[PDB]
């Protein structure tokens, strides 16, 4: 009588917080209906399904016929107008209309625009007003973000936007017009060893503010400085590469030839053998090595920095 | 069936009753393990047996006496009481874990010496930040996904897979504010070593997954490109095979968004995910899960608009799967199509009841690519405006997607793209016209309108003001 199945519905519907959740359903769950089920919040990624769940649980469940032979999807609630409610829906009476647009109001309110949006413009809408957020999806759709609304004018938001009331144009106009207004590190690892240790290196580096280029001379080119991967076996190749068949040979010898600093990075590998190694290539052992320790791994990258340009 | 359960049914009675008799720290691992092997045993049946024995754990209250043992101060029962927890999360405990569980999974989480503990909490993480909105919120806010990041630097394997599944979890239910803390707090940065490195092929699967969903975002593709982690999921997708994996519903909700993502990395590993779904959910009975989702038409859009081959294999041999025949790929020269191209496009795009409309009208590429609301009103029999918006909106991802080459002399195609990615589908009014890239510095507003068909006050606006500034 009073009406409280109804707005329990709607609590836990457009629920964000689990107590009420857990209230309103074990309230309902004493009545005889059942829990209504909770919606997604990315209502522009929704499918007919949805919309018919959504028609359900909002009381407009004689209309789900008519959503579903017309085919309404999100993009298609989130930009329903009166026309056609009136002809293509079936919603003759303006009493119902402006209760269904209560409804997506409160639906636009609470959504999920990340898909849509790009320069988070539904947190500016919200910031100006609450309710003006739900004009977000209409003013992304217009390809509007925050550096364009400068441009807007009062008819191309009533028209395109959907802004119907004058106030709320008149606000966001105003509110727009005025407060709108090479690699430093070279990695080279050994691909069955060095690999991991070499992401690693390069996420460390980079939350480090140091440029890192992983996975071809033009890349030696580039490279401010030469980082080495001694991975186990990581010369495996480069011993007794005359023909310099291994990439790191070729890398390294480029590195040298350029003279950018190379940076041997030892972990679990012992220094390889200069006569082993061809001649030119003996010098890259006389360099400071680095060892790396899983357990202080940001310690042994405040080595590298320190060792670093 | 339930016989199996009738058989555990006294098994569950006597190793909960001597998880809770033991007070000693032994004892009380005993237990612990028999309650585990009972669990794995349920695992590997099956999922309704297991489902039942964690449904009985909850009802002994086994669960908040496991809490219990989770504060308890030795390490060795902590750790495998905690293997225990991360084994039986299922749904309707992580209920009862979002009310009080929460607030010592965290405690857990900032220690994590413990090699065993730590993969353990992990993937206790992992488990919970699937449930619900606010729990990811309550765990992101604190301390548990830098203990993720932190985990993603050891090279623990099965803690490394935990960790990916974790941020893959949070990603998908986490929203809009929960991402972009993740994506502020280098998320994709430490999933970049998970990705990129070859011991574990679905370690790095399940990183692609997890930084494909943080790119479904617009805000965050900035960050997620920066960070150069989908650099590797194409040819990671190229590389491994569904079948073997397929070998070894509201998720698929959660899934399809990436196949209607737009970014080519998020298609792919969607595409991939749902190709190994739909294997491995064909093989069982039924097959109506994936058309109540959409995802028939969402591949079928996906291998006619497509430009990339892995893309088409992965759509093309899910849909070979399921009973529907494959989508024919569209000629991109659209303005030099004819009669039956357009049959074909538009049973491809689901308007097959119009076909013999626009057969008896004699629509062709020209006609296709320059329809208005009149002549699908009147001439082609499109009264509803709901359907003539659903056909408009096919209508520019069709033009968006064409080849103006036949038509267009000055490039201009590509100056629309340049201003706009949408602004791509006037392209074919503003030739038609007769404008090329020097007679733009001409055009007004209402020719725009009249004769191009620019609709969009906004989009005629900017396209004025740029012809005007920079073609100058
Ligand atoms: O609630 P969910 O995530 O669907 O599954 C429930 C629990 O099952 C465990 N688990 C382990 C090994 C095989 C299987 S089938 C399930 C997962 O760790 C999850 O915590």
């Amino acid at each position: 009588d009073i009406g409280a199945i109804q707005s329990l519905k709607r609590l836990v519907s457009y629920s964000t917080n689990g107590t009420k959740s857990a209230l309103a359903k074990r309230a309902l769950r004493l009545l005889g209906e059942e829990v209504p089920r909770p919606i997604l919040p990315s209502v522009p990624s929704w499918k007919e399904a949805e919309v018919q769940t959504w028609l359900q649980q909002i009381g407009f469940s004689k209309y789900c016929e008519s959503f579903r032979e017309q085919q309404v999807d999100g993009d298609l609630l989130l930009r329903l107008t009166e026309e056609e409610l009136q002809t293509d829906l079936g919603m003759k009476s303006g009493i119902t209309r402006k209760r269904f647009f209560r409804e997506l109001t409160e639906l636009k309110t609470f959504a999920n625009y990340s898909t849509c949006d790009r320069s988070n413009l539904a947190d500016w809408l919200g910031s100006l007003d609450p309710r003006f957020r739900q004009y977000t999806y209409g003013l992304v759709s217009c390809g509007l973000d925050r550096s364009l609304l400068h441009r807007v004018s009062e008819q191309q938001l009533l028209e395109d936007c959907g802004i119907h009331l004058g106030v709320h144009r008149a606000r966001i106009l105003t509110a727009a017009r005025e407060m709108l207004h090479t690699p430093d590190v070279f990695i080279s690892y050994r691909r069955n060893s060095g690999s991991q240790l070499a992401s690693l290196l390069k996420v460390h580096l980079q939350l480090h503010g140091f440029s890192v280029f992983i996975d071809l001379i033009q890349s030696v080119m580039g490279a401010r400085n030469f980082v080495l991967v001694l991975s186990p076996g990581a010369l495996d190749k480069c011993m007794q590469d005359h023909d310099c068949k291994d990439w790191v040979h070729k890398e390294i010898v480029t590195a040298l030839s350029c003279g950018k600093n190379i940076v041997p990075i030892i972990d679990g590998f012992e220094w390889p053998e200069p006569q082993v190694l061809p001649e030119d290539m003996q010098a890259v052992l006389t360099f400071n090595g680095i060892k790396w320790s899983h357990e202080y791994q940001e310690a042994t990258i405040e080595k590298i920095i320190r060792f670093l340009q | 069936v339930q016989d199996a359960l009738e058989r555990a049914l006294p098994e569950l009675q006597q190793a909960l009753s001597a998880l809770k008799q033991a007070g000693g720290a032994r004892a009380v691992g005993a237990g612990l393990a028999e309650v585990f092997q009972l669990v794995e045993e349920a695992w590997l049946l099956g999922r309704e047996v297991a489902q039942g024995l964690c449904d009985a754990i909850r009802l002994d209250g086994g669960l908040d006496l496991l809490l219990r043992l989770l504060q308890a101060p030795e390490l060795e029962t902590r750790v495998q009481a905690a293997r225990l927890l991360e084994q039986i999360l299922v749904a309707e405990n992580r209920d009862r874990v979002a009310r009080i569980g929460l607030g010592v999974i965290l405690n857990l989480a900032k220690e994590r010496e413990p090699v065993e503990l730590a993969r353990s909490v992990a993937g206790i993480l992992e488990h919970m930040f699937k449930h619900s909105e606010e729990t990811c919120q309550r765990l992101v806010a604190a301390g548990g996904l830098d203990a993720v990041l932190y985990w993603c630097r050891r090279t623990d394997p099965a803690l490394l897979r935990h960790c990916a599944l974790a941020l893959g979890n949070c990603a998908l239910h986490g929203g809009q504010a929960v991402q972009r803390r993740m994506v502020e707090k280098r998320a994709a940065e430490w999933l970049f070593p998970l990705a990129f490195s070859k011991e574990d092929e679905l370690l790095r699967l399940h990183a692609c997954l997890a930084v494909a969903v943080l790119a479904t975002n617009k805000e965050v593709e900035r960050e997620v490109e920066r960070s150069g982690t989908l650099a590797l999921v194409e040819p990671l997708v190229a590389s491994l095979d569904p079948g073997r994996f397929a070998r070894c519903p509201d998720d698929l909700q959660r899934l399809v968004p990436l196949l209607d993502s737009n970014r080519l990395e998020a298609q792919c590993i969607g595409a991939f995910y749902l190709c190994a779904e739909a294997a491995i959910k064909s093989l069982q009975g039924k097959t109506k899960v994936f058309s109540d989702i959409g995802a028939i038409q969402s591949l079928k859009r996906l291998v006619s608009y497509s430009t990339n081959g892995t893309k088409s294999a992965l759509a093309k041999r899910a849909l070979r799967l399921l009973g529907e025949e494959v989508p024919r790929p569209i000629l991109p020269s659209v303005p030099s199509w004819k009669e039956a191209e357009v049959q074909t496009w538009l049973q491809q795009i689901g308007f097959s009841k119009y076909c013999e409309s626009f057969r008896e009208q004699q629509v062709d590429g020209d006609l296709l690519l320059r329809l208005t609301e009149e002549e699908l009103q009147t001439d082609l029999g499109m009264k509803s405006g709901i359907t003539r918006k659903r056909f408009f909106r096919e209508l520019t991802e069709l033009k968006t997607f064409a080849n103006y080459s036949t038509c267009d002399r000055s490039n201009l195609a590509d100056w629309l793209g340049s201003l706009d990615p949408r602004f791509r589908q006037y392209t074919y009014g503003l030739v038609s016209c007769g404008l090329d890239r020097s007679l733009l510095h001409r055009v007004s507003e209402q020719q725009l309108l009249e004769d191009c068909g620019i609709h969009l006050g906004v989009h005629r606006a900017r396209i004025l003001t740029a012809a005007r500034e920079m073609l100058h």
